[PDB]
């Protein structure tokens, strides 16, 4: 139903198959902005792979969502060489964690017993709250009907919210009518019930408040040993209440194009007390790809562990962090769940965040395109593309830190492809990126660049423009003007200069 | 792929001016049967055709009539419904025409000696055959080099058949072929044994010309002589 | 690659209500 | 030959389809459609619309070359499931005439004004003989001067054709009955039955 803003979760999609001839079959997740997930907007997500007859795969997808509201997710999959084809968006709800919480306050209208002049000057203080969370959602919906006979009501209602305040009229023919209107921010209210009937007055409000992972303790870990290519799971756990957990469920997703091996599962299967569903074996694989382990305790005494060997089929592309969660009979409820990647130590996939503010990462990192001779009708091409907002020229200021994340902040030289932003050169921009990158990138003060990223990665910042170098944002050294002269330069002074004096100042080929 | 039309049938049966007692469709042939084919003159089958289905090059069939208690005096025709890309190309045989290409007219014909083909060699052709399909080639066998099994006799004369399916195995009346013949047929046929190779891929064929030398005929020319001293000598 | 259905012409299915066709 | 066929949708609206037949050692495809994918070795994908409550038609271009080859999977699939059909095709010399009046009764124990334990069927290729088409040959033992007959109203267990003129008269109904009765007559005159073990 909701997952929230910067969490890390796995979606669990199953594919079906209910046909016979065994298929090859190709499932590519989407990109989308708000997430951080396993594809990036150049490079889709995919993986290609077998499924049986009358059959059912579990592909797993791994994702933090960043921007919150709905937004979407989109799964599409081929199978090879027949009509055989599906895809599916469904949107999906991220949410500001907190939770729900409704206080109702209820005042009475009754002008002949309160009012002054007939006139009652009813108001309600902004409802004190702050176990609340910040610039969240607030819902008031305020509710008058009048009581039950010969009653006549004149009713005003006022709020900061505007000047031009909303009036009813209660009498016999709609006493019992819904007078509701709502605001979304809590402020002192002023009702003016002149009249002399009887009314009542509920104000309802709501908002989100607030004080993961109980229940369970619950390490996972991961590595080699040489066999196609293999690496050894470890899965430990602990119940803590006053006594063992009952009938508890242990949850896995495969690392992407990794299999169970067989042996091993089967050497757990054995109990009286771990049970593992009917499961496929080929090559010493199981088929699962999510597997599910049902067992019938687990101490809130000592560690209980297990473990066992993976496998590999095709190395291909990325390795989709895996999933392992915990999760008693007795609690369904359980959020205990933990990711496990060879090279990840928590597994998190790699993501940039100032504030509250998150974005992606590529998680592999990014080495500055280096290349001597230009192709300038080929660079004109590349930079030339879909999706680059923008090609500046610029001079690298200072460079500094920022939480792990360094700031390379940059000032904006000449303006090739015209980006976005109403005026680069003006406003200085801030381009960041994790430490881990530092070599690999390799900047310097007071070198100019050619840099050309996608507003994709841009980042909100307090008024000040922030990108985020990615797999995607491309940089170059833009030879100075002095070491112009020199051999190791000439050449890309020239290729430059002509690129630049070309995109500049005429489109884009096609 | 050619479907009779029955309904013209059942009238030449059914009616009492009955021309035949019984017309059958009976898996490809339509088989009728009568009291008595006359000899005062002939008596005569008529009826519609459509075809079924497009069908490619249709190899003609069977026409045939004989008596019921006497099959031996029989008497068969063929016949056909109207005479004469890269599938199309089924692979029957090859013939190779550009008097010296020097990638081939040079190598070693270690295809020769392959274990494949039992007899290869020069002949001219003499007679060119063609009936029911029958692409035959009375060739006088010139220079062996190669005698595998059924050793022509030098002097007699072969015979080379494919059919006018094929397109690069056509052959030149007269004009002097090598060959290199990896079927054989040999024929005991009582009075002596003449063998019919028959023309498949895998096989070989290339030309020089005869009566009087001819310019750049004497290029190629240099290179047949000469690996034909080399295995007749032997080059094996 | 090539063994499969273009994207361009797959489809995503895309609604899903639980409750529909009120007339 | 050009393989026809026809797909119908009985459904409501329309409805689109799949049909790829698998090639064999012996048939051209002219397309180099072979593609192998896990396992499995296919024609393209079509990828046509049938219209609703209607019919839609289908061709193969095909040509064979081994004599006599069979045997085609051809496949539909379909929004809802796949038809595995399977053909067999038939293929065939141009001309034919079989040679028989080959035989032998062998007897031992001269018997028969002669003994006889040897017999020789040469091998003769006959001259106008059409090119790479194995000349074929049947070769059968029987029991006694009646075997042939016996074992043709056991064997294939049909009333067999046991001759070769068109059904077409009466006397060729009546046929049908003569070898079996013959066969009795001798089952049941000479006292036989025992012979069949069941
Ligand atoms: C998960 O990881 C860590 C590191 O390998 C473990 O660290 C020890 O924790 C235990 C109790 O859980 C302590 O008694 C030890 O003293 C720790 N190590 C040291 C420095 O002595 C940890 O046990 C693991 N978690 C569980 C609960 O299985
Ligand atoms: C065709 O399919 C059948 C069963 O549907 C299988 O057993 C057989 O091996 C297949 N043959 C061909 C020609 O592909």
């Amino acid at each position: 139903y909701s997952v929230v803003k910067n969490e890390q979760v796995e979606i669990r999609a199953i594919l079906h198959n209910y046909v016979n001839e065994d298929i090859y079959v190709r499932v590519e997740l989407l990109y989308n902005p708000a997430f951080c997930s396993a594809s990036t907007k150049g490079q889709r997500y995919r993986q290609q792979f077998p499924i049986k007859a009358l059959s059912s795969r579990a592909v797993p997808f791994v994702i933090v969502p960043l921007e919150q509201g709905l937004h979407d997710v989109e799964i599409k999959a081929s199978v090879q060489e027949a009509l055989w084809s599906d895809g599916v968006r469904k949107k999906l709800k991220v949410v500001p964690e907190g939770v729900q919480k409704s206080i109702v306050t209820i005042v009475k209208l009754d002008p002949r017993a309160k009012g002054v002049g007939g006139t009652q000057l009813e108001v309600i203080k902004a409802r004190k709250l702050d176990d609340r969370v910040p610039d969240t959602e607030i819902e008031t919906k305020i509710i008058i009907q009048g009581d039950p006979k010969d009653l006549n009501l004149d009713i005003t209602i006022e709020l900061p919210d505007r000047e031009v305040p909303i009036r009813y009229r209660i009498n016999y023919e709609n006493a019992l009518l819904a007078r509701t209107v709502e605001t979304k921010l809590n402020q002192d209210i002023t009702v003016t019930a002149s009249g002399d009937g009887k009314a009542t007055m509920t104000i309802l409000t709501f908002y989100n408040a607030q004080l993961v992972c109980n229940k369970f303790h619950l390490n996972v870990s991961v590595e080699n040993i040489h066999l196609k290519g293999a690496l050894m799971l470890k899965i430990c756990t602990r119940y803590l209440g006053e006594v063992d957990s009952t009938m508890t469920i242990i949850d896995i997703s495969m690392l992407t194009g990794f299999l169970p091996d067989a042996e091993d599962l089967t050497r757990l299967s054995k109990g009286v007390d771990r049970y593992i569903s009917r499961y496929e074996v080929d090559n010493n694989m199981a088929q699962k790809v999510a597997v599910i382990i049902y067992l019938n305790k687990v101490s809130h005494s000592e560690d209980e562990c297990l473990h066992f060997k993976i496998l590999k089929h095709f190395e291909v592309g990325f390795i989709q962090p895996g999933s392992v969660k915990v999760y008693s009979y007795y609690n369904l409820d359980e959020k205990c769940t933990k990711f496990y990647h060879p090279d990840k130590g928590t597994g998190l996939l790699n993501k940039i965040c100032i504030g509250n503010v998150c974005r992606c990462a590529g998680e592999t990192c990014s080495s500055l395109n280096h290349q001597e001779r230009i192709d300038v009708p080929l660079q004109i091409e590349k930079a030339c593309e879909t999706n680059v907002d923008y090609v500046y020229k610029t001079k690298l200021l200072r460079i500094e830190e920022q939480d792990g994340n360094d700031i390379y902040v940059m000032d904006v030289l000449e303006v090739i492809k015209q980006g976005t932003d109403e005026n680069p050169r003006a406003k200085t921009h801030q381009y960041i990126s994790q430490r881990k990158c530092q070599e690999a990138l390799n900047l310097k003060v007071n070198d100019d660049y050619l840099i050309w990223g996608s507003r994709s990665d841009l980042l909100p910042t307090k008024d000040k423009i922030s990108y985020i170098i990615t797999k995607n944002t491309w940089i170059e050294r833009w030879p100075h003007e002095d070491e112009c002269q020199e051999e190791e330069f000439q050449k890309l002074c020239d290729d430059f200069a002509q690129f630049s004096y070309t995109l500049t100042e005429f489109g884009c080929p096609t | 792929g050619i479907s009779a039309n029955e309904e013209d049938l059942k009238a030449l049966v059914e009616g009492v001016d009955q021309l035949f007692t019984d017309y059958q469709i009976k898996d490809g042939h339509v088989i009728l049967q009568l009291n008595s084919i006359p000899s005062s003159d002939f008596l005569c089958v008529r009826f519609r055709i459509f075809e079924l289905f497009e069908v490619g090059f249709l190899s003609p069939a069977t026409f045939t009539v004989y008596e019921y208690h006497r099959p031996d005096k029989q008497c068969t025709m063929f016949y056909s419904t109207s005479n004469i890309c890269k599938c199309v190309e089924a692979d029957c045989g090859q013939m190779q025409e550009e008097l010296d290409l020097t990638i081939s007219a040079e190598t070693r014909k270690q295809t020769a000696c392959k274990p494949e083909i039992a007899y290869a060699y020069k002949v001219s052709i003499t007679s060119i055959t063609v009936e029911n399909v029958f692409v035959k080639y009375k060739a006088t066998l010139l220079d062996i080099y190669k005698t595998g099994e059924a050793v022509a006799e030098k002097d007699s004369e072969i015979t080379f058949i494919k059919k006018v399916t094929c397109t690069n195995a056509e052959l030149v009346k007269g004009r002097q072929y090598l060959i290199m013949g990896k079927e054989a047929l040999q024929i005991k046929y009582n009075f002596s044994f003449r063998y019919i190779y028959p023309l498949d891929s895998l096989t070989w064929i290339e030309y020089w010309p005869r009566d009087t030398t001819c310019s750049s005929c004497q290029a190629f020319l240099a290179n047949l002589d000469e690996f034909a001293e080399d295995i007749f000598l032997n080059g094996c | 690659e090539d063994g499969f259905i273009a994207d361009s012409d797959i489809i995503s299915r895309s609604d899903f209500p639980k409750s529909w066709l009120w007339l | 030959i050009q393989l026809k066929g026809t797909v119908y949708n009985y459904r409501t609206s329309g409805m689109q389809f799949c049909v790829k037949m698998s090639a064999v050692e012996g048939i051209c495809t002219s397309e180099s459609p072979v593609i192998d994918h896990q396992g499995t070795k296919s024609s393209k994908c079509v990828r046509q619309k049938v219209e609703g409550s209607s019919s839609h038609l289908v061709t193969f271009t095909v040509l064979p070359l081994e004599i006599g080859l069979h045997n085609i999977n051809f496949s539909l699939e379909t929004w809802f499931g796949k038809e595995i059909l399977v053909k067999t095709l038939r293929v065939v010399p141009e001309g034919v005439k079989r040679e028989s009046y080959s035989g032998v009764t062998l007897d031992p124990r001269g018997i028969y004004g002669t003994i006889s334990r040897r017999k020789e069927f040469p091998y003769r290729i006959p001259l106008d003989l059409v090119p790479k088409t194995e000349i074929k040959r049947i070769l059968s033992v029987k029991g006694l001067l009646v075997g042939e007959i016996l074992s043709a109203v056991l064997s294939q267990e049909g009333i067999n054709i046991l001759t070769h003129l068109p059904k077409g008269s009466a006397e060729a109904e009546l046929m049908s009955v003569v070898p079996v009765f013959y066969v009795f007559h001798y089952l049941e005159t000479g006292n036989h039955w025992n012979i069949f073990h069941s």
